[PDB]
RNA sequence: AAAAAAA
RNA sequence: GAACUUGAGUGCAGAAGAGGAGAGUGGAAUUCCACGUGUAGCGGUGAAAUGCGUAGAGAUGUGGAGGAACACCAGUGGCGAAGGCGACUCUCUGGUCUGUAACUGACGCUGAGGAGCGAAAGCGCGCCGUAAACGAUGAGUGCUAAGUGUUAGGGGGUUUCCGCCCCUUAGUGCUGCAGCUAACGCAUUAAGCACUCCGCCUGGGGAGU
């Protein structure tokens, strides 16, 4: 399997008792599907750039993994149904 | 560091003399002109700076934020320039109108009556006042009548000054490149008119392009983006631009340096 | 993947060295041909990787021809244990 | 009763337009160089969109904006004065954004 | 007229790094050619794709 | 062309 | 027959790319319609006329044609066999170059036919199957003054690194020998000097009949 790093902005109107259940759902959704999570910082909430969805602020999550497509694939799937999950990006990374 | 230190004591000793509330000689910058400053931040605005504020209220910073943001760009020289030439010279007078340049509210010239005028009645001043203790009302009447028109007549002689060194610099810098002629030198785009372009060389020499020069094309003047566009081959000579230029002719009587563009 | 090269090497090598035997290079390419050909089922309008395919085939069967003059038993061993006619 | 705005510019090479709007693009003012009686050549110059800026800034202090985004259009002389007569009206420019079609 | 990238020895650039490639833009936003700001084309490549993620993630804008 | 400031 | 490694290729190490086929998403935009603000012009240019109009237009949003491309970056830059290929991300996949030689040991080259790819094409995606589908210059290999630029590399030099300096490789440019050309020109990206193989030409028109 080879390194990715997942950043997503959460909504930025929600409670932190439901920031890390989003966190909790999207990390075990990885680990769930062979994914390991080796990094999982948070940046806290910045200022976006432009207006997504009619906010203007979100909550920034930036997961190393390593994993198989599916792994990564179905996180993709997922964080684009999810309305806490506003935008995101899987990339590879210095393999 | 001298700078900075000369700054001080002439903000130092001004204070000092505005609250003690006598007759005495301030170093002034008004505010500059707020149709020169309108006409400066348009021409900011065309190469992408975005200023706060207008140009009737104006603080010191905002000018500032800009020269920040065009620190190491080929812009630099001329946004630079283009300011200046909004601004007000400084002047000296006998009221505490502040000094819009050093964004301060107190300051005359004291560290230099050597070679100012204006520096020495600050230490006569200062011996009268602090020194002597002559704070009476016929001292203060005498300065009172006298500095307006010291301060009317130095500010004068100080323009005559400068513009007499830099005619001399000038005339120099025109005798340098009498045997320059056919040199080719790099060089960035310093001023742009109906009739030309000026282009500014790395030992800050001068010299015209003349528009009869350039002729690969029908060139017509842009007065808003400060620029001479050609009307067929759309080429696009800006302030601001880096070109290399040669030297085809140099008057020094007249101070005159004519270019002719061999490449962008 | 280069773990799976590695197998395919140790799998055909002539001696404990060796990776430039048609031998070892028919075997590789023969599963990258195998790999492709299952790319091109699912990719059918892929085509420039076709022309890749067509190159590969090529070096195949010039090799297979070399091995083939050679020595003919070589060529008939590795036939058989690939799966090529 | 809305604080934040945009101040919708278009300058044509006949007219400079000014609309202010709230967030959701609803329209709080407006005016124009034709709407203040400027007619021909004078429609087209700076001086006409500084003065459309201040009519149509002017009827948004009304309504109590504070805050301007502003978006430009078209090619024409106006977007450089007539933004800093929204500046100079009194309502602060946080960004301005060219949305030339 | 020097590379940031090849001066300070960086061989990643990384869209996270807003910092940094806020001196790659313009005020605007626009992205600054290579002939303004020294860059090696090597890193322009690289320097142009970071922007990119960035501003599709939002950390950039695309027009200020 | 065109600013402080220095000299 | 045997042997060898310089051709060719596989290993191993390293690099760049808008190469391609999928999946999804990003901001723009455009202008279609319904709809919320909106307040008379806007728009038309000699500048009005011509238009076009408070039934609220110009102008401003939410649905929307939903179909088409990706502003800056952008460079005779890169990549591909050609036609070409420029948002970003992900999946799958092709080719190229550099380095060392661990191995292989001539395993190569060209290539009619054939097969595949292949414009607006022309017409029912299929079919069309040709295209200045002409730097008007087959492919492969070797040899034969220089100078300079750029893209991806390699080694050395001091170098903290960067740095600049130099040799070398592959590609892409501009000048310029020798030679060649009818001349124009070409000139280590030859149109020079050689060799192998392929396509093609033999007055114009009639006639691509």
């Amino acid at each position: 399997m080879r390194k990715y790093e997942v950043m997503y902005i959460i909504r930025p109107n929600i409670d932190e008792e439901s920031k890390k259940a989003v966190i909790e759902r999207f990390n075990n959704v990885l680990t769930s599907n062979g994914a390991e999570i080796t990094g999982t910082k948070d940046w806290g909430k910045r200022r976006l750039a432009y207006e997504i969805n009619d906010f203007r602020d979100g909550f920034y999550q930036i997961v190393n993994v390593q994993s198989d497509a599916a792994a990564v694939q179905e996180f993709d799937r997922l964080a684009k149904i999810s309305d806490d999950i506003i935008r995101h990006i899987v990339v590879k990374e210095e393999e | 560091l001298i700078e900075e230190f000369m700054l001080v004591a002439n903000e130092t000793v001004a204070e000092h003399f505005h609250w003690m509330n006598v007759p005495f000689i301030y170093r002034i910058h008004e505010e500059p002109n707020a149709e020169k400053l309108q006409k400066f931040l348009e021409f900011v605005t065309t190469f992408g700076y975005v200023v706060k504020g207008t140009a009737g209220n104006i603080h010191p910073r905002a000018l500032q934020s800009i020269l920040d943001a065009v620190r190491d760009r080929p812009e630099e020289t001329v946004i630079s320039t283009v300011m200046l030439r909004s601004m007000k010279q400084a002047k000296y007078d006998p009221q505490s109108l502040g000094h819009f340049g050093l964004s301060t509210e107190f300051y005359t010239h004291f560290t230099s009556p050597i070679r100012r005028y204006p520096d020495l009645i600050v230490h006569r001043l200062i011996r009268t006042y602090l020194i002597n203790g002559k704070v009476d009302e016929a001292t203060q009447e005498k300065w009172a009548e006298r500095l307006p028109d010291i301060a009317e007549h130095t500010s004068s002689m100080e323009r005559r000054a400068v513009d007499a060194e830099r005619e001399t610099d000038d005339l120099k810098k025109a005798e340098y490149m009498l045997d320059k002629i056919g040199e080719e030198f790099d060089g960035m785009i310093s001023s742009v008119t109906n009739f030309g372009m000026f282009v500014e060389l790395p030992n800050t020499i001068e010299g015209l392009v003349h528009v009869s020069f350039m002729t690969d094309d029908y060139y017509r003047f842009d007065e808003q983006h400060f620029a001479m566009i050609g009307e067929r081959t759309g080429n696009v000579f800006r302030i601001g631009d880096e070109i290399t230029v040669k030297v085809v002719d140099v008057n020094k009587d007249e101070r005159n340096i004519d270019f002719e563009i061999v490449g962008m | 993947t280069q773990e799976r090269k590695n197998q395919l090497i140790n799998e055909f090598k002539t001696h404990e060295s060796d990776t430039g035997s048609p031998e070892v290079q028919i075997a590789i390419l023969t599963d990258s041909i195998n790999n492709l050909n299952e790319h091109l089922r699912t990719h059918k309008k892929d085509h420039h990787s076709r022309r890749g395919l067509l190159k590969m085939v090529g070096k195949r069967r010039n090799l297979l021809t070399y091995l083939r003059n050679k020595d003919v038993t070589r060529y008939r061993e590795l036939i058989n244990k690939l799966g090529l006619r | 009763n809305i604080e934040s705005g945009i101040a919708h510019i278009r300058s044509t090479f006949n007219n400079t337009i000014v609309t202010i709007t709230d967030t959701h693009g609803n329209a709080i003012s407006w005016s124009s160089a034709g709407a203040l009686g400027f007619r021909g050549s004078r429609k087209s110059t700076p001086f006409a969109a500084q003065m459309a800026a201040e009519t149509a800034a002017k009827g948004s202090i009304e309504h109590g904006l504070k805050t301007l985004e502003v978006t430009v259009k078209g090619p024409g002389s106006g977007r450089e004065a007539a933004i800093r007569a929204l500046q100079a009206a009194g309502l602060e420019v946080t960004a301005i954004r060219d949305v030339t079609p | 007229k020097v590379c940031y990238f090849t001066s300070n020895g960086i061989t990643h650039i990384d869209y996270k790094d807003v910092d940094l490639l806020k001196k790659f833009v313009s005020e605007r936003g626009k992205i600054l050619p290579r002939r303004v700001t020294g860059t090696n084309a090597k890193y322009q490549r690289k320097l142009t794709a970071a922007i990119k993620r960035a501003r599709q993630m939002a950390l950039l804008p695309y027009v200020s």
